[PDB]
């Protein structure tokens, strides 16, 4: 006669840890690479020589 | 210094023993990344077959 | 011999896509005059709790 | 698993004006402790003589 | 499961001399939290008049 881990049941609580949870978020490439403009309205016109 | 190990009754034999132990676990965080799902964080370099 | 390990591009800004936006087997790189692009940012990432 | 955005038009009546629903998802990876050990028996007189 | 016990005689040699070995054991039961709810709609003129 002896006491097994299964015979102790839920007197032994399983633990939790968030170590693996976090992942670094990545931004748009095009917002890093190119000059941006702050728009005040839906549409902006930019003339070019053609 | 009093135990029985194998068949050595440790005290009456005038012996001692060192019991060494550790308990260990291992986990691999092979989740999703910003690129996509089911990604393994490990690559291996191996010799060619016989 | 790996002749390019210390290669760095000729005053180019180098931007590596980490979003998983870059598809597989379509293109390896793009070279551009970044002064000829604008990214207009009418609104930045905005969160509404519903 | 990751959510996915979409481009949407301005409409009060057309399907193209509806913001789409999407989900993230998570899974479990686990640590389980396991025991590694040795017993090293010796005579008490041998330990004193050494 | 509950452990048993015995009367033990003082004895270097007889079986009555030995002390008995017994287990205790446990089992699991769970509280699982479930939602119970109602919605009661009313005209806001009525709740402002009342």
């Amino acid at each position: 006669a002896d006491i097994s881990r299964s015979e102790v049941a839920t007197l032994i609580q399983e633990a939790y840890a968030n170590d693996l949870l976090a992942s670094a978020k990545k931004g748009s490439t095009v917002l890093q690479a190119f000059p941006t403009v702050n728009m005040g309205t839906k549409t902006t016109h930019l003339p070019v020589l053609a | 210094d009093q135990a029985t190990v194998g068949s050595i009754n440790l005290a009456e034999r005038d012996m001692i023993a060192l019991r060494l132990k550790a308990r260990f676990a291992y986990v691999l965080g092979n989740g999703a990344t910003a690129v996509g799902d089911n990604k393994t964080p490990v690559g291996a370099v191996v010799p060619d077959g016989s | 011999n790996p002749i390019f390990r210390d290669e760095s591009f000729n005053g180019f800004g180098t931007y590596f896509n980490a979003n998983g936006a870059w598809p597989v087997g379509v293109a390896e790189a793009l070279v551009v005059d970044s002064s000829r692009v604008r990214i207009g940012v009418r609104q930045d990432i905005t969160v509404k709790f519903l | 698993t990751l959510p996915g955005a979409s481009w949407v038009s301005e409409s009060a009546t057309e399907p193209e004006g509806v913001k789409p629903t999407s989900e993230a998802t998570w899974a479990d990876r686990t640590l389980v402790a396991e025991e590694v050990a040795v017993i090293i028996p010796v005579h008490e007189n041998v330990v004193d003589d050494a």
